[PDB]
């Protein structure tokens, strides 16, 4: 999930 | 207290989310170009997305559907941001919050933008009836049905946006969804959060004594309509090669359920 861990952030 | 939590819930919503239903219900009641044939959506498409004009109408719609999507979830991650409590889980379990809340609070937001005939679409300058999308090719005409029935009696229940902004933080902020680090920590979150949505309904909606028991099941309600719309989702993706699937999106699918 690395954009909504990115988005997240 | 908890008036202010369920304040700044609603302040975060209104802040977060480009449309809400006071914002609808004008657009609704009178300007939005009508999309209700074939000849009507090429116009609004020169018009409303002209760099998109070139496969078959039913997957331009599609894709048009998946840039609306994209736009809202990148909404409700800011909007769970802003709510109270979530930004101290880690950050894997936010990760899996939204993961398996976006689309429920999705298609609870988009009740707020439906009404029998038809849904504003486009930033509302778009009205697409509902006529003209079960009109579509099998299996885009199944994809939206089953939303105009869910917001149909989700809309009976006059909810106004302070109600909404709670209903989808109690959405976000559940659980018992697979795969959580911290259940215990999420679990007192959703109860504080449905401690402030049981009163505020108490307090906004006298009239409807079991508005909150009501709420409890359309969230239920929504759980099989993201399952069934899920699966649809990767009968088309397997079926219909024009049709590929934004990669945000295929990461909210990909292990969902
Ligand atoms: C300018 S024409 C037009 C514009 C907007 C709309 C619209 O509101 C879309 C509703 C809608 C449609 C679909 C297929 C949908 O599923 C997709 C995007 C694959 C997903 O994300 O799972 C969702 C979650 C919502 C319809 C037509």
């Amino acid at each position: 999930h690395k954009i909504l861990h990115r988005l997240l952030q | 207290d908890l008036k202010s939590l369920a304040k700044r819930i609603y302040e975060a919503y209104l802040k977060n989310f480009n449309m809400n239903k006071v914002k609808a219900r004008v657009i609704l009641s009178g300007p939005p170009f009508v999309i209700h044939d074939m000849e009507t959506l090429c116009m609004a498409e020169k018009t409303l997305v002209a760099k998109l004009v070139n496969k078959e109408a039913e997957v331009r719609i599609f894709h048009c559907c998946q840039c609306t999507s994209v736009e809202t979830v990148t909404e409700l991650t800011e909007f769970a941001k802003a709510i109270p409590g979530f930004a101290n889980l880690d950050l894997n379990d936010q990760v899996t919050l939204l993961k398996y809340g976006v689309y429920e609070a999705i298609f609870a937001m988009l009740s707020s933008v439906m009404n029998k005939d038809g849904m504003l679409v486009a930033y509302g300058n778009g009205f697409i009836t509902r006529e003209f999308l079960k009109s579509l090719r099998k299996p885009f005409c199944d994809i939206m049905e089953p939303k105009f029935d869910f917001a149909m009696k989700f809309n009976a229940l006059e909810l106004d946006d302070s109600d909404i902004s709670l209903f989808v933080a109690a959405i976000i902020c559940c659980g018992d969804r697979p795969g959580l680090l911290n259940v215990g920590h999420i679990e007192k979150m959703q109860e504080g959060i449905v401690h402030v949505l049981r009163l505020h309904l108490q307090s906004n909606h006298p009239d409807d004594i079991f508005l909150f028991p009501k709420l409890l099941q359309k969230m239920a309600d929504l759980r099989q309509l993201v399952t069934e719309h899920a699966q649809l989702v990767q009968i088309i993706k397997k079926t219909e090669s024009d049709a590929a699937l934004h990669p945000l999106l295929q990461e909210i699918y990909r292990d969902m359920y």
